[PDB]
RNA sequence: GUAGUUUGUACAGUUUGAGGGUCUAUGAUACCACCAGGAGAUAACUGUACAGGCCAC
């Protein structure tokens, strides 16, 4: 890619309008102290859908200087990897988790516990305290 | 604990239950699904299958089974209103006794017609027609009564061809595969179907029962008009498109009739009969119909039973055709019981030893087949509940107008084509149009344009099987040497009268260069062997043979038409045989010498096919496919029906080589019909498999001299599906345009 | 009574299809808002449960 490389952390990143910026502690390859802000929108972050960054996550990215101030062109986890998005894609129906799914999963069958009040009584859409 | 006994709960919301103890096959299975009837493992396998496609049809299946069982009963407006409904079909354009009257007028005018010309053939209207258990467009069922000094398929063939020079009863088929080979026209002036048939003198007894129950009861007239017009709404009524018959849903009606608590027809078998027994009861046999009230019976000590209540209780036909779709729907169980009507008890299946897996209906005066053994396909038996249900669904619910009801399409096809199993191959998941293994319909792909250097590609493959496998005139020689030593042989030795005449592989036209030395044996002042002592020779002349130091293998055979005595001679090492006087198999290898010997080209393309079966694993009969013999004799049936015959008719006295193998594939792909024509030489005529009764078999591959057995009588109809894959692969594999290395094109083949 | 060459439907695993609130852009200091109780939608291969189809013993 372009020269201008770089790496860091997630300082801030929108969901639902899509930009933010990064702390940056490298400048094209070279470390930096201190780090620095350097801006990031969705269509950076080289990503497949609804691309999103989690405020907070390491970034690898190469940027560009403009008007404005600092601003990273490309952006990917680290390793090139996908990036996760803020979080404040469906839980396994067997186990109540985001960790396997249910043909995947192999443990054996749970009761239907609701997630909030954590008892088998009754499913967590019909929670009384909800 | 309790977690997997509240896991379970989503199971049990579909059918699926724990079973207490292992079964004999399904011994480490410990639980059942009741929609499936497929035993399951665990509650993971539970799980999985709970994601099986075939659960989840099953789950709609009981669903919709489960809506409809509980509409509401009907209303005396809706019970009037559904009267007047059933009225208006038996009316309208249903068969009354004045259409009776009309469907006795069109029989009488074919029995005038036929007799005309068949005198000595009567016709009897009997069946779904006659009974008054009819429906509006029905077929009509005739039985032909002749003198048995004819052919059956003759006289069938005699009568579609006069329906077809007929101009009334249009239509004319010539469906002669089904369980009873029956011929269609269509009468123009009521405008509807006819049927011919014969010798179901069953069927007329069963017929003369219905319509002595007719004359007893009266809503035995609407009931099965009604029933019978929801039959050809929802296309079960045909069973050559496995179905179930007209025939046996009048039967199924009746068995309703006499199962309706409280009973509005009487049983044939009861109480009554002093010293019955339910389980002997095939042995009561019964007879015909006297004064329409009467049913006969006799074993082989008579007597008669009733076929009538004493009071023709009334009650309203609405409620009557409603509990008919009740009754089956929701109350009887199709496939559990077969419908038997000679007692009033409950008949299984083991007890008449018929299969369990579809509805089984007996005819009452033959009872040792099923009448029902049409319904195969398990899908189409779901599709057939899925009609019943969509039927009692509407007529079971109160309508708008205003109560008001009509036979509507779409109200029971719901839009969606009938589950039709393919009529031709009988396996579900296709339709007629689309079995692989029909042979009509392979045209869905034309050849690409034939370049000439193909052609020559073809000829020099088609060629090469041929030279690569002729004889040489050295090999001639040397067989003849043989051939006098022998004969001097066995003249110095056993008897001077023996003289030597070669056949078979030296002979026959399809022997190779190693082949073996098939010699006949002939005796001065004997024509034939029938004279001789058979064994005695073969026994003394195989001694003979061990005690000569220059022939080796020596070995009598008996399967042959004569006894045989094969051996090897020793300093060429050249297998042979020696067969005395062959009553036929040597007369047909003349034969086919003879055709060998008309044109060359039968031995190229008979050398191209034994090569080619090779290559296609179906090579001769000794791995289980059609032998070479076969194979000849198929070429022979091809070049006959490459008209102008390239090989004539020796009892009934210019295509370029590698286009007419590509043509013997594409005749026998597409051209020619194996389940309903005769590979046979004896007649130029298409011989067709109902003239040779071998529908029952698979390819009717049949000898011109050799009528015992068919050639394909002994072959598979799976091998067959296979040597017509061989015949598609020689369509694209060999037929199609392609360049390969110089000598590999056979190879590439 | 049993083998032989074979169709569907399902079967357990593997490989591809929606990733299963998918979808939806608004480029410089903030979004994640507001649940169903549901055990995951095809194509291919392997092994196969079961009936249907066949030829021989
Ligand atoms: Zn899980
Ligand atoms: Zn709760
Ligand atoms: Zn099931
Ligand atoms: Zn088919």
């Amino acid at each position: 890619p372009q020269l201008l490389h770089g790496a860091g952390i997630c300082k801030w990143f929108n969901v639902r309008m899509g930009f933010g910026f990064l702390s940056m502690t490298a400048r094209a390859g070279v470390a930096l102290d201190p780090p620095v802000d350097v801006f990031v929108h969705q269509s950076k972050l080289h990503m497949e859908g609804f691309r999103s960054l989690k405020e907070g996550e390491a970034v690898e990215f190469t940027f560009k200087k403009s008007a404005k101030g600092l601003e990273s062109i490309r952006v990917t986890g680290p390793g090139g990897v996908f990036c996760i998005g803020s979080e404040r894609g469906d839980r396994c129906y067997n186990c109540g988790g985001l960790d396997h799914h249910a043909k995947e999963c192999k443990l054996p069958p749970q009761p239907k516990k609701c997630h909030f009040c954590q008892s088998i009584s009754h499913m967590v859409a019909s929670c009384p305290l909800k | 604990r309790l977690g997997l006994k509240q896991a379970e709960e989503r199971l049990e919301r579909d059918h699926i239950f724990r079973l207490e103890k292992r079964s004999p096959e399904y011994t480490n299975c410990r639980y059942l699904c009741k929609l499936c009837l497929i035993h399951i493992e665990n509650i993971q396998g539970a799980h999985k299958h709970i994601k099986e496609k075939r659960h989840k049809k099953n789950i709609l299946e009981k669903q919709e089974e489960s809506e409809l069982r509980s509409l509401p009963p009907p209303s005396p407006a809706h019970l009037a209103a559904l009267s007047v409904a059933v009225i208006e079909l038996a009316k309208e354009h249903g068969i009354t006794d004045d259409d009776l009257r009309v469907r006795q007028e069109i029989v009488e005018e074919m029995s005038k017609v036929i007799t005309t010309f068949l005198p000595e053939c009567s016709l009897r209207l009997y069946g779904s027609s006659l009974t008054r258990f009819a429906l509006k467009s029905s077929d009509v069922n005739i039985d032909i009564k002749f003198p048995p000094k004819m052919n059956h398929p003759d006289l069938l063939i005699k009568v579609l061809g006069i329906l077809k020079k007929n101009v009334l009863y249009v239509d004319v088929e010539s469906d002669f595969h089904a369980k009873v080979p029956v011929v269609v026209c269509r009468d123009r002036k009521s405008g509807l179907l006819c049927r011919v048939s014969a010798g179901n003198d069953m069927a007329c007894l069963t017929t003369d029962l219905l319509t002595a129950l007719g004359k007893i009861e009266p809503v035995f007239i609407p009931l099965v008009l009604a029933f019978r017009y929801w039959a050809k709404l929802c296309y079960i009524d045909s069973q050559t498109d496995g179905g179930i018959p007209s025939y046996c849903f009048a039967l199924m009606v009746m068995f309703f009739l006499q199962q309706r608590k409280p009973p509005l027809l009487p049983c044939l078998l009861g109480s009554w009969i002093e010293g019955f027994d339910p389980k002997r009861m095939d042995d009561f046999q019964l007879k015909g119909i006297v004064e329409e009230k009467f049913v006969k019976w006799e074993c082989n000590k008579h007597g008669k039973s009733p076929l009538a209540l004493e009071t023709p209780n009334r009650v309203s036909l609405g409620q009557l055709w409603l509990e008919l779709l009740k009754f089956y729907t929701l109350d009887f169980a199709l496939e559990e019981y077969v419908i038997c009507v000679r007692i009033q008890d409950i008949l299984t299946r083991e007890n008449k030893n018929w299969p369990k897996r579809r509805i089984a209906i007996e005819d009452p005066f033959s009872v040792k087949r099923n009448v029902a053994r049409s319904l195969n396909s398990q899908l189409v038996y779901e599709y057939v509940v899925e009609r019943f249900r969509a039927a009692y669904r509407y007529f079971a619910c109160p309508q708008t107008k205003e109560l008001y009801y009509v036979f509507d399409k779409f109200i029971l096809t719901s839009g969606k084509p009938p589950t039709i199993v393919c009529s031709i191959c009988k396996k579900d998941g296709h339709s007629k149009n689309d079995c692989p293994e029909d042979f009509r319909k392979i045209d869905l792909k034309p050849l690409p344009p034939m370049t000439n250097r193909f052609r020559e590609i073809l000829d020099l493959v088609c060629k090469r099987c041929f030279d690569e496998l002729s004889p040489p005139c050295s090999e001639q020689h040397n067989r003849e040497q043989i051939l006098i030593g022998l004969e001097k042989f066995i003249q110095k030795e056993y008897d001077e009268k023996a003289r030597l005449c070669l056949f078979g592989s030296s002979k026959n036209g399809f022997g190779f260069r190693d082949s073996d030395l098939d010699i006949c044996m002939t005796l001065e002042g004997h024509e034939n062997a029938e004279k001789l002592n058979c064994k005695e020779i073969i026994e003394n002349l195989a001694k003979i043979l061990k005690r000569h130091p220059g022939l080796r293998n020596i070995l009598p055979i008996t399967t042959a038409k004569v006894p045989i005595v094969k051996f090897e001679h020793r300093r060429s090492g050249l297998e042979g045989d020696i067969s005395l006087y062959n009553t036929l198999a040597q007369h047909n290898t003349r034969m086919l010498a003879t055709y060998a010997a008309i044109d060359p080209r039968v031995q190229y393309l008979g050398y191209t096919m034994k090569v080619f079966a090779k290559r296609c694993d179906i090579g001769d009969a000794s791995r289980g496919s059609l032998s070479s013999y076969a194979y000849i004799l198929m070429v022979l049936y091809f070049l006959q029906q490459r008209k102008p015959p390239v090989i004539p008719v020796l009892q009934e006295i210019t295509e370029s080589l590698g286009e007419l193998w590509l043509g013997l594939l594409r005749f026998y792909t597409e051209e020619f019909d194996f389940k309903e024509y005769v590979i046979s030489i004896r007649q130029k005529k298409l011989l067709t498999t109902f003239e040779k009764q071998w529908t029952s078999k698979c390819i009717a591959i049949e000898d011109p001299f050799d009528l015992n057995h068919n050639l394909g009588a002994g072959v598979s109809r799976k091998m067959t599906n296979f040597i017509m894959k061989a015949f598609i692969n020689g369509r694209k594999l060999f037929g199609t345009p392609f360049y390969p290395l110089i000598g590999r094109e056979a190879e590439y083949f």
